[PDB]
DNA sequence: CCCTGCATCCGTGATAGACAATTTAACACTTTTGTCAATCATTTTGTT
DNA sequence: AACAAAATGATTGACAAAAGTGTTAAATTGTGCTATAATGGGAGCTGTCACGGATGCAGGGGA
């Protein structure tokens, strides 16, 4: 949904953008591994082990 | 009106102010309150300034068309435009007179010094506390004694006629009424000659230059005492009601109501009869409100009423804004918005919205509306454009057929930032833009705006396409470096195209063509990058302009072929075949340009563009968090200089080393570790990857795409990668001391909080500069851009023989710029040949461009004489030759060019971004050549060596080539090696000397007697027996102590039989004077050999931070100020001599082969008393100031000392300029010119150089001689003070002084420049404005 | 504000300086869109006509 | 269409006459005084002006003699 | 009995109550336009 | 093959019709007064810096 540009990070030593765009990655990975499960209707026995 | 010229100024005679006014002001109230019309005779009268609604009187009898031009017989208005209520004038009356406060308050008192009265007296009588006498006749007064109130009284009751004492302002009046200009002009002709004082009669000739001025100009002397004070008309100061009730006045309501009504009342108590304690009173009390009006300020600072802000009065009007009241204008036909990126446009044009093009090109819409029939009239077509009816979107696209538009950015710093382009129509709000100009404008596409303007006339749209295109400005003016070069993002695709992997898919076929090389890639089998062998025909003219084909087999890859394709015809193909990063495309373009011309190099600057942005879409180029890698041994790296340095610690903890060696030895030791961190962190990106063929392994250049970014210069280098992945430095604390221990994690490891706070402070001293840097060098480039105003081309050559010589500057064993780059596109004033006598290669003054330079560079030549812009003999401007070849384009300079603004923006738009091992043994130089050394005296002594004399001896290392390869200095103490002809080996010194010490070296040796250096008055008695050292210094001119101050220290040599043996080659007996700081290790007992060092004068030089420069050298470089310890010069080569010393300060003397100078008793000297000077050589030590230069060593040394410092401040930061460009402002620095001789001058006074060259080239041409100049230097701030108009002067620099001076001589501005003539509102006279220019002053004189 | 799936590559000269592009199903969604509400007032002044 | 005018400065060498020359003879076709020579293709009279100027059809001294007739070509007008 | 040498200073940058002469605005009207009709010529449907 | 007649422009003065130059009444504007004892002095300010050119003291150095 956006394309940045990346000669931006190494003049401009802001390593956060590239810390944050990862971290922000892994908390979406959980978000389409629960909207799954939720999908299927499996049990609030598997949602209370992931 | 009339093509008028000359503004002429001068002061102004009570009958003349009451011819400009149309009545009287007698009223202090404004308007009516009831019926806002205005009142009559009041200050916004009808009947004086006349009417107020159009053609009409102000009862109401005369509104018809048929009375338009009686005057009302009720309220006597003229019934004609309300425009002429805007340019009447009306006068006060004043009861009694008034000092005029510019010319009583100035600081060269005007009333003082034509009087010769001391200002702090004329005060003390325009307050009414101090008679003085007029007409004294036979009585004890003179003309102007100050009786106080008791000795006039104590004197008046002796005479009652016979003398006349007056007081107040209506004295001075009586003072200059009856003093007359010629009798104590004359007979002050004389009394100058009889005055014997340097202080006398050199202020005694400004008096009378003065009293020159009254009476040539016309103006009486009485008229600097205003009686009729007359007022601004009333749309100039108005009373506009606000909405809602309240109105706006101006200021000056509020001041001339407090003059009519002091002035009112003071009428009256002339007829009331007032004790003199009142009257008295009022008259002082009105003369602070007519000094209220003229300039507030100057007195109590009368703060207005009803508020706490001080009032603004006339002369706080003209008073710099930081310029003019004029012109130095807001524009209609504007714009701005948004700038974004749209890189699909070609070079020449710019997108524009429809929402915005529709608004600005209004008036040329209503044309085509009513021309095509389709709106009737243009009432009808202003609704149709409000519609936004479907038609006009189709008109208006026809309106914008070739019709050039101006972009612009705020900061405008040099004149590529301003460039036209032909809209297209896009859709949106953003104002689209080539990316290749963005660098140009220095635009960042992130919220910056740019205007838009629109050129009407038909030559403006024509100046706005040959001149002012963009695509004509490829070359910098600046330098002729490109200026389109492909910046950021395209660099970054190109280098990915054209690399080379070691086995990629496809390797080792053979294709046949870039045709082949690319459908090849597109299908999909080989790789971008992978080794292959074409075919390629390049073309190459040889002949007269002509291409041949040369078919070959050219070892390639894949991704350079299809590059070729784009390349023009002309070019070699080892053009595209290197690595191709940032510093290999910005060049490609300029082959194409000497080559090709322009028509191609702007249809390859573009397709560069296309094939830049594809390829680095398809590239992938993206960074992660595991692209910085981070090296393994960073920790021992770290760990040992850990521990290392904790054992230097304890070195100080049990007293062993001083605290100073402590600090610096902690600081380079992390200096080790911190560079043994990049050096290990570089090794690991560069060689990244390791790759195999079929066989074994084999290592290559990397694909780090965080090193690609670094490589190809596209954003950031390693002096930014080593943060990302090595150690991140150590920080400055606030003072500029270097913090013990530096940051030791990067940017992808945390910070903890200690260490941001550290880092935290950098950024601020970083960001307190920038936002500093930007309003000091717009003040620097302020005034050099009116100081090198009025200089333009304006001759097509000059004829002159007289130029200057380029030698390429020598860096100790480095040069600093090749000999080539500093003498390309110039003229040649004398003809260099081979180093062979009559080998005339290059002929007479001819242009040296690509090929003229290279000839010379196959040749040998080590300098040439070229003609500089600062020797020109031209009037008013400069000569084409002279001045040389740059521009934008490539031809010699065009007559009529605007040399002078476009120099002083070239050295202005640097500075914003330019702000700001130390061991120093060996003589140890690259190259192996003979020494030839020039300027020496120095002789073999006993020790196998040429002994050392002075500091004049240079070392210049000889190539094999006839030239100069290495230039050095050797000081006393220094021990040399080889000899004449004889080379030295591969970094061998062939002189050495003490870095730590300077000291001086016995030429001749003996006993020694005891010459001036006895103990205790010059140093206290010290015992010190055979080992032969001692604690003795023989202090030097500034640091020796107070008690016996009769001596000066020196050790006589003394020879076999007692005499002071002599030194060989000179006069004078061995008396070595042992400089400062020697702690002299030789007392007499004992007996030395020819050939021992004398005495230590230490010399460390570690750290190495004690030098000055930045932004202020340069403003304090051309200002010319003097240094504060300036060093002195000899004003004729004769013979050096003493006399008569201990006066609190030395003395000397200077004979031909008697010239009397003293000399201070600070400076050690660098003479000896027998010695042969050369005028103007160096007699002390000091940074010599450059006025002292000029007036010695000559024009041509002013200025290669000017150019080879501030050259000095640019070079060190990467910037380059030509040096052109600092000629033609120590050119327009030194025009002034005081007289010697005379003939047509009075022998001391000042004159323009170009005036002593019109009279000098005339007298002297006729038949009689009847004089004799010496050229004058002056900053860039009082150089724009004294030019010969006064309205260049008036513009830009102290207003009120510029007025002043130039109203009492009666100046005539003849409007010869540009400043002084876009005030106006006319042609510039340089541009397309010089050809017209050409014509008017060939039609005055003559038909 | 809103977090969206970002992307670090450069995308054909249209992100060329620090801009940015943007797709098109972050305008339809409109999660970007904001309110703005301005005002009007006209006086009707107590003239001397 | 014109985009450089490199090549109508090669007959006029100065690019400050360039504007003066081809200023003057680009209003003879707008103020109602003659017709292009060559031929239009859809553009103003600025550029007709400057592609005029490289095929030699105009300079500063044709305009003179060009236009200096027409007293003479007047002249019988003039009687 | 006479010049050169610091040093202080200033500017230009960056607490209420009768008189009168006065002014507008009002009501009043003459000339200037708007009807508002009867003679002076130009004709007036098709029989005299 | 020429006007029978029936208006109809063109043509006269006449009721009307509106609306602009001088009298009264209301208001605004202003002028001159008013007699316990009152007697110097109200009055604000600040954290810039650097360069330059006088006006003055100063006292060193020469008749
Ligand atoms: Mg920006
Ligand atoms: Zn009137
Ligand atoms: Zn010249």
């Amino acid at each position: 949904d956006i394309v940045l540009n990346p000669l931006g990070v190494p003049s401009r030593m802001n390593i956060g953008q590239i810390l944050e765009t990862h971290l922000g990655m892994a908390a979406k990975g959980i978000g389409d591994k629960i909207n799954a499960m939720l999908k299927q209707q499996q049990e609030v026995a598997k949602l209370r082990e992931f | 009106t009339e093509e008028f010229d000359a503004i002429k100024i001068a002061l102004a005679s009570p009958d003349m102010i009451r011819s400009w006014s149309f009545g009287e002001v007698k009223k202090p109230e404004t308007i009516n309150y009831r019926t806002f019309k205005p009142e009559r005779d009041g200050l916004f009268c009808a009947r004086i300034f006349g009417p107020v609604k159009d053609y009409e009187c102000l009862c109401g009898k005369y509104k018809r068309l048929k009375h338009r031009g009686v005057i009302c017989e009720k309220c006597g208005v003229e019934v004609t435009q309300t425009k002429v209520r805007r340019e009447r004038m009306g006068h006060i009356e004043l009861a009694s007179p008034t000092a005029h406060i510019w010319f009583l308050k100035s600081l060269p008192s005007r009333i003082g010094l034509l009087l010769d009265m001391p200002l702090r007296d004329i005060e003390r009588v325009l307050y009414f506390e101090s008679y003085v006498v007029i007409e004294g006749g036979m009585t004890n007064l003179e003309r102007q004694q100050i009786l106080t109130e008791e000795q006039y009284l104590d004197a008046l009751e002796e005479f009652g006629d016979e003398f006349d004492a007056k007081m107040g302002a209506e004295a001075i009046q009586a003072l200059l009424k009856s003093m007359d200009l010629e009798q104590e002009c004359e007979q002050l002709r004389e009394e100058l000659n009889e005055t014997n004082s340097e202080t006398k009669r050199k202020k005694l000739t400004k008096r009378i230059k003065l009293l020159e001025a009254f009476v040539q100009s016309g103006n009486k002397p009485e008229w600097m005492i205003l009686t009729v004070l007359p007022v601004l008309p009333p749309d100039l100061r108005p009373l506009v009601p606000l909405d809602g009730g309240r109105f706006a006045t101006s200021d000056l309501n509020d001041l001339y109501r407090r003059v009519i009504n002091r002035n009112n009342r003071l009428k009256r108590l002339l007829d009331l009869a007032a004790p003199d304690i009142i009257v008295r009173n009022e008259k002082r009390m009105l003369q602070e409100a007519v000094d209220a009006l003229l300039d507030n300020g100057r007195r109590g600072r009368a703060i207005t009423g009803s508020n706490k802000r001080p009032l603004k009065s006339l002369a706080d009007m003209i008073k710099g804004k930081q310029g003019r009241f004029r012109q130095n204008k807001r524009v209609d036909y504007s714009g701005r918005s948004v700038i974004t990126v749209g890189p699909y446009l070609r070079l020449h044009q710019c997108g524009l919205p429809k929402k915005m093009a529709l608004e600005l090109f209004k008036p040329f819409i209503y044309g085509k509306l009513e021309l095509r029939g389709l709106a009737t009239t243009i009432k009808a077509a202003k609704k149709m454009v409000e519609r936004e009816e479907a038609v006009v979107w189709d008109i208006l696209d026809e309106v914008i057929r070739e019709h050039p538009v101006l972009l612009n950015r705020a900061p405008t710093l040099h004149r590529l930032g301003i460039q036209a382009f032909e809209p297209v129509l896009i859709e949106g709000k953003a104002i689209q833009l080539h990316p290749l100009v963005c660098a140009a404008y220095n635009a960042d596409f992130d919220g910056d705006q740019m205007a838009v303007h629109v050129p009407l006339t038909l030559e403006a749209q024509l100046e706005a396409r040959a001149l002012m295109m963009s695509t004509n400005n490829i070359l910098s003016p600046a330098n002729g470096e490109p200026i389109i070069v492909p910046s950021q993002d395209v660099v970054l695709g190109l280098y990915y195209m054209t690399r080379d992997c070691v086995n990629a898919k496809g390797e080792g076929m053979v294709l046949t063509g870039p045709k082949e090389a690319e459908r090849l890639y597109r299908s999909g089998l080989a790789s971008l990058h992978a080794r292959v062998k074409v075919r390629i025909t390049e073309y190459e003219k040889d002949a007269n302009g002509e291409l041949v084909a040369k078919t070959s087999l050219k070892d390639t890859t894949v991704g350079r072929a299809i590059l070729w394709m784009i390349v023009p015809k002309g070019l070699p193909y080892s053009i595209v075949n290197q690595a191709l990063g940032k510093k290999a495309i910005s060049k490609m373009l300029n082959t194409c340009y000497r080559i090709l011309g322009l028509k191609p190099t702007v249809i390859f600057a573009d397709q560069i563009m296309y094939t830049g942005f594809a390829y680095a879409a398809r590239s992938g180029a993206s960074v992660g968090i595991d692209d910085m890698v981070i090296p393994e041994k960073k920790h021992e790296i770290i760990s040992e200089a850990e521990a290392e340095v904790a054992e230097i610690q304890e070195q100080f903890q049990s007293g062993l080393v001083t605290a100073g060696e402590r600090y610096n030895k902690v600081i380079d030791i992390w200096a080790a570790a911190n560079d043994r961190v990049s050096k290990a962190m570089m090794d690991n990106l560069q060689t990244e990857t390791v790759i195999n063929r079929d066989g074994q392994e084999e290592k290559q250049v990397s694909f780090n795409s965080i090193y690609m970014m670094a490589d190809s210069g596209a954003r950031g280098s390693a002096a930014q990668i080593r943060q990302l992945a090595g150690m991140r430095g150590l920080m400055a604390k606030p003072d500029g001391s270097i913090i013990e221990t530096p940051i030791t994690a990067n940017f992808r490891e945390g910070l903890n909080v200690l260490q941001y706070f550290i880092s935290t402070h950098g950024a601020r001293k970083g960001l307190a500069d920038t936002a500093l840097k930007t309003a000091n060098s717009g003040y620097l480039t302020r005034r050099l851009v009116d100081v090198a105003q009025d200089l333009v081309v304006t001759e097509d050559d000059c004829g002159t023989h007289e130029g200057i010589m380029m030698t390429p500057v020598i860096e100790g064993g480095d040069v600093k710029e090749p000999l080539r780059d500093r003498v390309l596109g110039r003229v040649t004033a004398e003809d260099v040949l081979k180093p062979g006598t009559a080998d005339i290669l290059v002929p007479r003054n001819t242009l040296l461009h690509e090929q003229w330079c290279d000839l010379l560079e196959e040749n040998s030549v080590d300098a040439v004489k070229v003609r500089s812009v600062v020797s020109c003999d031209t009037d008013f401007g400069v000569c084409a030759h002279c001045y040389g070849r740059d521009l934008a384009r490539g031809h010699i300079i065009n007559k009529g060019e605007a040399i002078g603004v476009i120099a002083a923006q070239s050295i202005g738009e640097p500075g914003t971004q330019l702000t700001m091992a130390a061991a120093e043994s060996s003589i140890q130089v690259k190259n192996k050549g003979s020494i030839k050394l020039s300027n020496v005296k120095s002789v073999v002594n006993s020790s196998g060596k040429l002994v050392i004399t002075s500091r004049n001896t240079e070392l210049k290392l000889i190539d094999e080539f006839g030239r100069t390869k290495e230039s050095y200095k050797v000081p006393y103490g220094a021990v040399l090696a080889k000899g004449d002809g004889e080379q030295v080996a591969g970094g061998e010194t062939v002189a050495n000397w003490d870095p730590h010490t300077m000291p001086v070296i016995t030429e001749v040796s003996g006993f020694v007697r005891f010459t001036d250096m006895i103990d205790g008055q010059t140093i206290t008695r010290q015992t010190d027996e055979l080992t032969g050292l001692s604690s003795l210094v023989v202090l030097d001119s500034a640091e020796r102590t107070a008690g016996g101050k009769d001596l000066r220290p020196a050790l006589k040599i003394v020879d076999a039989q007692g005499n002071d043996v002599l030194i060989p080659g000179t006069d004078m007996p061995a008396q070595y004077f042992l400089p400062g700081k020697a702690i002299v290790q030789l007392e007499d007992g004992v007996q030395i050999s020819s050939g021992d060092t004398l005495a230590r004068i230490p010399q460390e030089s570690g750290g190495t931070k004690d030098i000055t420069g930045g932004l202020p050298r340069v403003a304090d470089l051309f200002e010319a100020r003097r240094p504060k310890e300036p060093a002195i010069l000899a004003e004729i080569s004769g013979i050096v001599s003493f006399g008569k010393e201990t006066k609190g300060k030395r003395r000397l003397v200077i004979t031909p082969v008697p010239y009397e100078e003293m000399i201070p008793k600070w400076r050690q000297l660098n003479v000896f008393e027998g010695e042969r000077v050369e005028r103007g050589d160096v007699i002390s030590d000091g940074p010599e100031a450059p006025h002292d230069i000029l007036r010695l060593r000559g024009v041509h040394a002013v200025t290669r000392y000017i150019v080879n410092e501030v050259q000095d401040v640019y070079r060190l930061q990467g910037v380059k300029i030509n040096d052109k460009h600092i000629e033609v402002i120590v050119r327009q620095m030194l025009r002034k010119a005081t007289i010697v001789n005379a003939g047509s001058s009075d022998f001391l006074e000042g004159e323009q150089v170009e005036y002593s060259r019109v009279k000098i080239a005339n007298r002297e041409l006729e038949a009689n001689g009847k004089a004799t100049y010496s050229r004058d230097l002056l900053g860039i701030t009082k150089a724009s003070l004294a030019t010969e108009s006064f309205i260049s002067a008036a513009s830009f620099q102290e207003t009120t002084r510029v007025l002043t001076e130039a109203a009492v001589a009666g100046k005539r501005d003849e409007l010869r420049g540009l400043k002084e003539n876009v005030i106006v509102g006319r042609l510039i006279p340089a541009g397309t404005g010089y050809a017209y220019h050409q014509d008017r002053m060939r039609r005055r004189a003559a038909g | 504000g809103q977090n969206m799936r970002v992307a670090f590559m450069p995308w054909n000269g249209y992100n060329f300086e620090d801009s940015i592009l943007v797709s098109e199903r972050v305008v339809q969604e409109d999660r970007f869109t904001t309110i703005h509400i301005q005002e009007l007032a006209c006086v009707s002044r107590d003239t001397k006509l | 269409a014109r985009v450089t005018v490199q090549d109508a400065v090669e007959k006029i060498g100065n690019r400050f006459d360039l504007v003066l020359v081809a200023a003057r003879r680009a209003r003879q076709m707008q103020v109602g005084g003659k017709d292009p020579l060559v031929p239009e293709e859809n553009d103003k009279t600025t550029v007709i002006a400057l592609r005029e100027i490289e095929e030699g059809l105009i300079n500063n001294q044709i305009l003179d003699v060009r236009e200096r007739q027409e007293q003479q070509e007047q002249e019988a007008a003039e009687l």
